[PDB]
RNA sequence: CGCUCAAGCGUGUUACCUAUACUCCACCGUCAGGGUUAAUAUGAUGCCCUGACGAGUAGGCAGGCGUGGAGGUCAGUGAC
RNA sequence: GUUGCUUAAUUGAACGUGGACAUUUGAAUGAAGAGCUUUUAGUGGGCCAUUUUUGGUAAGCAGAACUGGCGAUGCGGGAU
RNA sequence: AGGAUUGCGACUUUUGUCAAGGAUGCUGGCGUAAUGGUUAAAUGCCGCCCGUCUUGAAACACGGACCAAGGAGUCUAACG
């Protein structure tokens, strides 16, 4: 998981010097599967391909503050067997990287989505406690926030133990 | 039986003179390339200054890495296979990166891994597993005189002048690079960090173009 | 109950051989060739005979 | 392992003779001995001849000697046949020469002798020539063999059948003439 | 018996002369550079960030 | 029973043309053929003498003899493992130039100029064709260019 | 300093079924089966004479002395292996009779020669 | 067998097990490419050097093991 | 230059005599040597897989197309 | 592995030295059933009954209770 930045252009044909050029903010492992995620989306809008193009820059996108809680709001179309929705969840998370990859996993999770069969459309980080709608984020975001953690277990390299153990915290 | 014993005096001080031709020449390859990677990283921060992009020149050579074993192979991609010299699991070569050669990885991109090697993954492979085409037979590159005697008319007179030709591509890359008998390398000694080897590396497998990722595959597997 | 036809193993047989081109030569054969045109023809042939038997000597 | 050609395959030649005389195997290490040391392509062709079957090595007639010594600067040559040397009743002027054979004829020695050449060996040549100078090589006719017209016959070839005998009534109605359903 | 020029050292100084000068002046580290500049951007920043 | 004529299965082969009926335009037989020249072959419908079988629509071969109203060409031709000669009889009609060879004797004119002009001047040539090389590097200026940020269309019904 | 004998396969090579049916012997015979295991080399059965359990050129023909073993049935044959006791012993017939074992025996230890029987009877 | 914040279902990240496959070395055979009696004891069919390859029914060719008689030869073995 | 072909012809068309231009043998890659001849064995019941596909409700049914397998083939995995 | 020397080199002020075209050095015990060889049983894992016709056999397909000797591409007339 890094945060790529993936500006195109198309060709310098004769007649037309200087195209546009396109910029992506693209989600993938390794500088690889950026240019191939790239030119996936740029199809669904422009007449461009691989062969008719090429990419100009490929800069990582590092977080600005890397050690603090934000509240990030994720829209996201995915395709189900029998048809493709529209949808708006939100994350809790330290970092956008961080908050992207755990879409991934609740995704697969509850709607058996796979990585193929996810389009992420937009992610926001949002500033006010109010924006936020979702009632399992809001639990979080209340003045004194304690509770306890009940039964705890130990974990022994060891098989055998003369204890009888106890669950107490 | 006499002077053969004045001419081990004699042979000996004509060798004292090519070991330094080849000094000189190994000092001035040695400028060649740190001047060439030099030259690149500055000329992106001449370029970033003045609201512009700089985009560096396309690979001029490309590594190939047989990945699938023999049997259940199509005749079209099975013959062009062959042109390149992969007829054995785990096998290398060196390709000159034209337009020509490009649609030939095409037919092959299922049995095959490659990307751009470096000026450090090639001096390994020459020394370690390089092997010499000399009169058919399977010989090694153990002395540079070995060198000489075959790619003599073409300069290269040392084993660093072969390996200058490889990485630089030069005008003799097509004699040179089918001097060297092609690379029988082991399998990978900490894996292939996949659990499938047969799904194209963007997906998750090992096939295809892979770019700067060829050069830990390699080291590893020699 | 038999078998009708079929072309499995047939051009895998036929490139284990060969498939080979038809060899050329210079000079081809002449035949097929109009008879009017190759009756004159002879006696071109015949008549420059002659001109290169008188320039040698 | 993806075999291009076949493999442990054969060199497809006779590397030495199949007959078993003493006589010959001794020249065979003479010249064997000559071709590795000398480098002169005179020696390594000979040496390839002794291997020879019969039938690969025809007999070169007297008259056919007597053609290769009409050839432009070409009189003094010491002519090397490598097989046997018949004698031939339809020439007269045989001049004076000199050959190198295996075999020669009883006739074929008295036509060489009387003009006053020299009837020598392989092995006598060996000493006066070992690169083989002002030498010319001579080969009988291969392709004049009686079992060479009947190889590759069909329509429309024009090569012989293979019968016994002999004319009429046998081989030549139907299916050699239009008369009789067609011509081949 | 094949070596290798990588172990060894008396193989590797058989091939490349030159390995004494690389070793000595430590060509696998050197310094090297520089400022007069550190020097900047203009207008990257902003479509990199956004 | 089977059906094997000589003009079977040619319904579009032979088929004319799209507002192309009718009489031939007199460059057809004003065109010259002499002993060498590469031809392809063209049937047509209207004329139904010397008439080609099927199999050599679209082939490629060189004349081996002329005629009043015809030309003699041979074609190599697959069967079983080992090609063949064929020896056709065609008219006028049918066949038409190969533009083929065309390009080479233009390629032929050019290495003899370049050789003959720069051995008295430059002293390098370079005559071999070279395949399209990959590219070299280059700086695209962003003056009034400035990079369009895109993202992916949410899913509608039309 | 002689190179040391390594036997590669020293089990002895049985046919199929010899143990099982009385009338085939334990000479070696290739099964030429269709249906057999043998021949196609099946997991967990007999193994097949093949020219890579063929020994050493160096030691071929050698015993556990290092010497190639030569049949004598008299005195006169005896004259070979005069010059030659490190690399050629003897072994001494059968066939030949009690009182000419003594004869050969007698001058065989003269000139320094091993026989690998004798012993003797006595 | 038994398993329930799994030893189940979807997804990610590392270690580890292991084929007659891959790399390296020993030995066997087959095939190719060389070098050599220039007196120089013992097999020129010799004596060495270098490189590649090895599954297989029907089928074809090659090199060997044994049985009964015939010609030669070890002045072969044997009532001890 | 050549002729009995062809031209109104001193044209044309075939096959030539002498002459000029070899780094740059006028795309890529590979080459395990290349081309060729004679002779004779077994075989001429086939079957399964991924796509293309006709009959049929459908079939471990019948019948074609292109590559790959089994038959002729062990070895690690799919419990078998 | 190999079994006189020959080559490429390195370190040397020099002679020489060396990890440089495949292991040498020093020490102990025993010198025979101790190490190895065959043979029988036990233990771990693996192993269906051969021959045959067949696309396909361990087969609920055919022949085989057991042992000894005998038992099957030979010779000829024209031929390639």
């Amino acid at each position: 998981r890094k945060e790529y930045q993936v500006i195109g252009r198309r060709l310098p044909t004769e007649s037309v010097p200087e195209p546009k050029l396109f910029r992506m903010r693209i989600f993938a492992p390794n500088d690889v599967v950026a240019k191939s995620r790239y030119w996936y989306f740029l199809q669904k809008l422009h007449k461009v391909k691989k062969a008719s193009g090429e990419i100009v820059s490929l800069n990582v996108i590092h977080e600005a503050h890397p050690t603090t809680v934000k509240n990030f709001g994720v829209w996201v179309r995915y395709d189900s067997r029998s048809g493709t929705h529209n949808m708006y969840k939100e994350i809790r998370d330290v970092t956008r990287v961080g908050a992207v990859e755990s879409l991934y996993q609740d995704m697969a999770a509850r709607h058996r989505a796979r990585f193929r069969s996810i389009h992420i459309l937009k992610v926001v980080e949002l500033e006010k406690t109010a924006d936020v709608k979702r009632q399992y984020v809001k639990q979080f975001l209340t003045k004194d926030l304690k509770f306890p953690l009940p039964h705890r277990v130990q974990k022994t390299n060891k098989v055998y133990a003369y204890k009888r153990p106890s669950t107490f915290y | 039986q006499k002077t053969a014993e004045q001419v081990a005096a004699e042979r000996v001080a004509r060798k004292a003179e090519k070991r330094a031709a080849i000094l000189e020449r190994n000092a001035a390859y040695q400028k060649e390339y740190e001047t060439a990677e030099r030259a690149v990283i500055d000329a992106k921060r001449e370029a970033k200054a003045n609201s512009s992009y700089y985009v560096s020149a396309e690979a001029k050579l490309v590594f190939v890495v047989r990945i699938k074993g023999i049997n259940k192979i199509p005749p079209k991609p099975r013959k062009v296979l062959q042109l390149l010299r992969l007829n054995q699991i785990n096998s290398g070569t060196f390709v000159k990166v034209t337009k020509a050669t490009s649609e030939l990885l095409k037919l092959i991109e299922p049995y095959v891994a490659y990307g751009y090697p470096s000026y450090s993954t090639v001096r390994q492979l020459v020394y370690k597993r390089g092997y010499g085409k000399i009169n058919k037979q399977r010989i090694p590159l153990s002395d540079n005189s070995i060198v000489e005697a075959n790619l003599g008319n073409y300069g290269i007179l040392s084993v660093d002048d072969l390996i200058h030709e490889i990485v630089t591509v030069g005008p003799h890359f097509k004699q040179a690079n089918n001097f060297l008998w092609p690379f029988k390398l082991s399998n990978p000694s900490g894996g292939w960090g996949v659990p499938r080897k047969f799904k194209h590396f963007i997906q998750g497998g090992s096939f295809g173009n892979r770019e700067e990722f060829i050069n830990k595959l390699v080291k590893s597997m020699n | 109950k038999s078998k009708n036809h079929t072309a499995h193993n047939q051009t895998k047989k036929a490139h284990r051989n060969g498939i080979k081109k038809p060899k050329t030569y210079k000079y081809p054969s002449l035949k097929g060739v109009d008879a009017k045109f190759r009756r004159n023809h002879r006696f071109a042939l015949h008549g420059t005979a002659k001109a290169l038997a008188a320039k040698r000597a | 392992i993806d075999h291009t050609s076949k493999q442990h395959k054969r060199s497809s030649h006779r590397t030495a003779p199949k007959s078993d005389n003493v006589y010959l195997k001794l020249l065979v290490k003479l010249y064997a001995f000559l071709a590795r040391r000398t480098d002169a392509p005179f020696n390594k062709v000979i040496l390839k001849s002794l291997f020879l079957s019969k039938i690969n090595r025809p007999p070169v007639s007297v008259s056919r000697i007597s053609r290769a010594l009409k050839q432009e600067g070409a009189a003094q040559k010491t002519i090397v046949v490598v097989g046997t040397v018949t004698d031939d009743n339809r020439i007269f002027e045989f001049p004076k020469t000199t050959v190198a054979a295996l075999r020669f004829t009883a006739g074929a020695k008295a036509k060489i002798l009387k003009a006053g050449g020299e009837a020598i060996t392989l092995d006598q040549l060996a000493v006066r020539a070992p690169k083989g100078q002002n030498t010319l090589i001579v080969r009988g006719p291969r392709a004049s063999r009686e079992a060479a017209r009947h190889f590759g016959f069909g329509p429309h070839k024009g090569k012989a059948p293979r019968i016994q005998s002999t004319g009429r009534k046998f081989e030549r109605a139907r299916g050699r003439r239009r008369s009789r359903a067609f011509k081949v | 018996q094949k070596k290798n020029p990588l172990k060894n050292k008396q193989v590797l100084l058989r091939l490349n002369p030159y390995a004494k000068v690389f070793a000595a002046e430590k060509l696998g580290s050197k310094k090297v550079d520089q400022a007069n500049k550190i020097k900047p951007s203009a207008t990257a920043l902003e479509t990199l960030k956004h | 029973g089977k059906s094997h004529g000589y003009r079977s299965r040619t319904r579009y082969m032979f088929q004319r043309d799209f507002r192309k009926h009718g009489a031939i335009a007199l460059s057809t037989y004003m065109k010259v053929y002499k002993v060498g020249d590469i031809v392809d072959i063209k049937a047509n419908g209207s004329i139904h003498k010397g008439m080609p079988h099927k199999f050599y629509q679209g082939k490629t071969g060189v004349v081996y003899n002329v005629t009043k109203s015809s030309v003699g060409i041979i074609i190599n031709k697959m069967v079983g493992n080992r090609y063949l000669e064929k020896r056709l009889n065609l008219r006028v009609e049918h066949i038409k130039h190969s533009k083929c060879r065309q390009e080479f004797l233009e390629r032929v004119k050019s290495n003899a100029a370049k050789k003959a002009e720069a051995k008295a001047q430059g002293v390098a040539v370079q005559l071999k064709r070279q395949p399209a090389q990959p590219k070299e590097s280059r700086v695209v200026s962003t003056e009034g260019n400035v990079p369009q940020t895109l993202a992916p269309v949410p899913y509608e019904t039309f | 300093l002689h190179p040391k004998i390594v036997k590669k396969h020293t089990k002895k090579f049985k046919r199929h079924h010899s143990d099982r049916y009385h009338r085939v012997s334990e000479n070696w015979r290739k099964q030429k089966g269709i249906d057999s295991v043998v021949r196609r080399r099946f997991r967990g059965n007999i193994s097949e004479p093949t020219i890579g359990y063929g020994s050493n050129k160096k030691t071929k023909f050698m015993g556990p002395d290092g010497r190639k073993v030569v049949l004598v049935s008299n005195v006169k044959g005896l004259t070979p292996l005069l010059m030659h006791t490190k690399t050629f012993a003897a072994e001494i017939a059968h066939n030949v009779s009690s009182k000419n074992r003594i004869a050969i025996l007698a001058e065989a230890k003269k000139n320094g020669i091993k026989v690998t029987n004798a012993k003797a009877r006595l």
